[PDB]
């Protein structure tokens, strides 16, 4: 019955800045029956504030809550990299409902990825499939390109990549790309190369290996 | 106060979902207990709650589909969701709610804000059968290196459904660990990789083992990762 709208949808701020999160209700929220939750990747939401302005146990003093009636606000005075998460407001004046959430992202200086390449295991080769993995470690920002070159031949359509969320400590991303080959095709070629293009790199970096060397 | 939950996880379409949450905290009587669900990459949705009395209130939208029950003898409460659809694919959470207060002229929930929560249970609605993962090592080069750091990992291949929990040395090392979100392969089986960056010197001296657990297939795997030499 009570609908909660959160603004903004996405918030991008540098460290040390103050963040203002808005919550708007379709109807008045009785008394001060409002709560804020912080949800980090791969984790259950944690109660941040209840009763509009009451700090939950274990919550840093930089978090503050205010507002009444139709308008509520959550404010983070001095942002930290660990404060990267999604934030939900909840009313419990009536039957419990949630806001759609406001994602808070961290801005930082450009960082170049550290690149590692991994051969498929001998154990996996018995399965008749070869997986070659390329790791891109701790780079900002996100836009990155990975090239698979097998014996000087560019590979398309046989790879997939996966990116982590912003790191809790350093606000950086990490990426994994897996090149999938059959055992048969994998044994045919010698040189497997991973080529990374990124903003932090002045020139593309290439990591490679020779099969059976 | 601790909350453990266990559930079917994988369900064919139109079947009922049954999840159970166990409260080890004590004070079972004190508070109402709620179920809350979150479909992947979306918002939280409150399903319903119940008291050891067994009185319960449900979300009006999900009405006629929700049952909740209480086992006071074992300090447990359960959720029943009828006729599951791919629409209902989500992570279902145990949570401690507000108190259920009985007064002279009014009966209600007060302070219905959720804390603490359970780790959650990812429920997948599909006709496809379950399958355990294969765990392969991502070996370090063993090269001289010009850099202190080295990277090693595990490749968890071909499993269904989500999720997989990966740890390193039983949680002894957590620093510099990255477990990537699973990718949906063409085969229709999930795959993921978990890596950790360590000092190059520790490669020879320190043992590295990733601990892969796949609950739906009850597979627990420990794989030693050492340089290829």
């Amino acid at each position: 019955e009570i609908v909660l709208t959160q603004s903004p949808g996405t918030l991008s701020l540098s460290a040390g800045e103050r963040a203002t999160l808005s919550c708007r209700a379709s109807q008045s929220v009785s008394a001060r029956n409002l709560a804020w939750y912080q949800q980090k990747p791969g984790q259950a939401p944690r109660l941040l504030l209840y009763g509009v302005s009451i700090r939950n146990t274990g919550v840093p003093d930089r978090f503050s809550g205010s507002g009444s009636g139709t308008d509520f606000t959550l404010t983070i005075s001095r942002l930290e990299p660990e404060d990267f998460a999604v934030y939900y407001c909840q009313q419990y004046g009536d039957s419990p409902t949630f806001g759609q959430g406001t994602k808070v992202e961290i801005k930082r200086t450009v960082a170049a990825p550290s690149v590692f390449i991994f051969p498929p295991s001998d154990e996996q080769l018995k399965s008749g499939t070869a997986s070659v993995v390329c790791l891109l470690n701790n780079f900002y920002p996100r836009e990155a390109k990975v090239q698979w070159k097998v014996d000087n031949a560019l590979q398309s359509g046989n790879s997939q990549e996966s990116v982590t969320e912003q790191d809790s400590k350093d606000s950086t991303y990490s990426l994994s790309s897996t090149l999938t080959l059959s055992k048969a095709d994998y044994e045919k070629h010698k040189v497997y190369a991973c080529e990374v293009t990124h903003q932090g790199l002045s020139s593309p970096v290439t990591k490679s290996f020779n099969r059976g060397e | 106060v601790q909350l453990q939950q266990w559930g079917a996880g994988l369900l064919k379409p139109s079947e009922t979902l049954s999840l159970t949450c166990a409260v080890y905290g004590e004070s079972f009587s004190a508070f109402s207990w709620s179920w809350i669900r979150q479909p992947p990459g979306k918002g939280l949705e409150w399903i319903g709650e119940i008291d050891h009395t067994g009185s319960a209130n449900y979300n009006p939208s999900l009405k006629s589909r929700i049952s909740m029950s209480v086992d006071t003898s074992m300090n447990q409460f359960s959720l029943e969701l009828l006729s599951m659809t791919v629409a209902d694919t989500a992570v279902y959470y145990c949570a401690r709610g507000g108190r259920k207060v009985y007064h002279a002229y009014w009966s209600g929930y007060v302070n219905n804000c959720f804390d603490p929560w359970g780790q959650g249970t990812l429920v997948t609605v599909s006709s496809a059968s379950t399958k355990g993962p294969s765990v392969f090592p991502l070996a370090p080069s063993s090269k001289s290196t010009s850099g202190g750091t080295a990277a090693l990992g595990c490749l968890v291949k071909d499993y269904f459904p989500e999720p997989v929990t990966v740890s390193w040395n039983s949680g002894a090392l957590t620093s510099g660990v990255h477990t990537f979100p699973a990718v949906l392969q063409s085969s229709g089986l999930y795959s993921l990789s978990s890596v950790v960056t360590v000092p190059s010197s520790s490669l020879g001296t320190q043992t590295y083992i990733c601990n892969v657990n796949h609950k739906p297939s009850n597979t627990k795997v420990d794989k030693r990762v050492e340089p290829k030499s």
